[PDB]
């Protein structure tokens, strides 16, 4: 489970490359699973 | 419609700085991985 | 058409697709060659 | 075109066309001969 | 377009620079940086000349290259030879020694002993391909 | 007035060296036996 | 032939180093015949 950014979500997938995809988390090419994403602005977005 | 073309040649290129810039929203390369780009040498590079 | 180029050119996730094109094709060519040889060899063995 | 004129001279001009050619490289890498492929049916045979 | 200053989601200017890569008959004008190493001859090495990568043995050649010609090719459409970007010297590239390996053995019922055949190779190279020098003495016996 | 430009107008198609080989290429050349 | 002839040239070179022709360049090798040409003559001489 992650805190990743919205524009970033694309990166949690097999082939992609990018900031998170390289340094933070790397899904394998062969990945067998699902990627479930839902923005939780309410839970963690405070003023400031 | 007017698109400008610039000719770049006779030098050495550091593309990694371009890749390692947070500044570009989209950096998609068709044919080169953005990394390992430093390894290539070309006759003429055109920038639009 | 050059394997070393593709390797130098693309990261694995993308490169795998391109190389695959060559392998299926090249192998098919090699397959074609072998079939020709077997048939041709039969002719020669017939002569032998 | 008045006044005095220069000594006799002749120059020629012809037009290039997209055509196929079979070039013969010598040992040196010198081009000794060539075949205009389209020129005639004989020349076409040389091409194949 | 107009691009309302604050407004555009899709509406904003995306300054797009596109790099087009062209390789021609000619020598590379723009090339990657730093690493001109000492050229080594008569040894199997990996080599990269102006981006042309491959493995082989670089030897001085007696080809008559014309002053304009960058490099040559074989029938295979593979690099036959190159001229150094640093030094105007001509080098023929012969791929490093290799060949098939076959095991000549009597029946296993008969014996374990074996004899190895290295196809189409001079006996000199057996230590070379193997990198016998690196190995333990147990291995070395086999080399030569 | 025209003259027979028999064979001329051939040039090295590229920068690449080749030797003892018959190679085919396509470029803009002067067609053989064309009027000049 | 282009390739085959090129291969023969390969056998010619004493000077070249690390020249194992079997490799031609891409794994294509030529195995020698079991009965050498000299031997073949002896059979024929015997057959004669």
């Amino acid at each position: 489970s992650f805190v990743i950014r919205g524009d970033e979500v694309r990166q949690i997938a097999p082939g992609q490359t990018g900031k998170i995809a390289d340094y933070n988390y790397k899904l394998p090419d062969d990945f067998t699973g699902c990627v479930i994403a839902w923005n939780s602005n309410n839970l963690d977005s405070k003023v400031g | 419609y007017a698109w400008n073309r610039k000719r770049i040649s006779n030098c050495v290129a550091d593309y990694s700085v371009l890749y390692n810039s947070a500044s570009f929203s989209t950096f998609k390369c068709y044919g080169v991985s953005p990394t390992k780009l430093n390894d290539l040498c070309f006759t003429n590079v055109y920038a639009d | 058409s050059v394997l070393n180029d593709i390797l130098s050119r693309l990261d694995p996730p993308e490169a795998e697709v391109q190389i695959d094109r060559l392998i299926t094709g090249r192998l098919q060519s090699l397959q074609t060659y072998v079939t020709q040889q077997l048939i041709r060899a039969a002719e020669i063995r017939a002569s032998a | 075109s008045s006044g005095w004129t220069a000594g006799a001279a002749a120059y020629y001009v012809g037009y290039l066309q997209p055509r196929t050619f079979l070039l013969k490289y010598n040992e040196n890498g010198t081009i000794t001969d060539a075949v205009d492929c389209a020129l005639d049916p004989l020349s076409e045979t040389k091409c194949t | 377009y107009g691009f309302q200053p604050t407004n555009g989601v899709g509406y904003q200017p995306y300054r797009v620079v596109v790099l087009s890569f062209e390789l021609l008959h000619a020598p590379a004008t723009v090339c990657g940086p730093k690493k001109s190493t000492n050229l080594v001859k008569n040894k199997c090495v990996n080599f990269n000349f102006n981006g042309l990568t491959g493995t082989g043995v670089l030897t001085e050649s007696n080809k008559k290259f014309l002053p304009f010609q960058q490099f040559g090719r074989d029938i295979a459409d593979t690099t036959d030879a190159v001229r150094d970007p640093q030094t105007l010297e001509i080098l023929d590239i012969t791929p490093c020694s290799f060949g098939g390996v076959s095991v000549i053995t009597p029946g296993t019922n008969t014996s374990n002993q074996v004899a190895v055949l290295y196809q189409g190779v001079n006996c000199t190279e057996v230590p070379v391909a193997i990198h016998a020098d690196q190995l333990t003495p147990t291995w070395r016996v086999y080399s030569t | 007035a025209y003259t027979n430009s028999f064979t001329r107008g051939v040039y090295y198609p590229d920068k690449v060296f080749r030797s003892s080989v018959l190679h085919s290429t396509q470029d803009l050349f002067l067609p053989f036996f064309s009027n000049v | 032939a282009g390739f085959i002839k090129q291969y023969g040239d390969c056998l010619g070179d004493i000077a070249a180093r690390d020249l194992i022709c079997a490799q031609k360049f891409n794994g294509l090798t030529v195995l020698p015949p079991l009965l050498t040409d000299e031997m073949i003559a002896q059979y024929t001489s015997a057959l004669l």
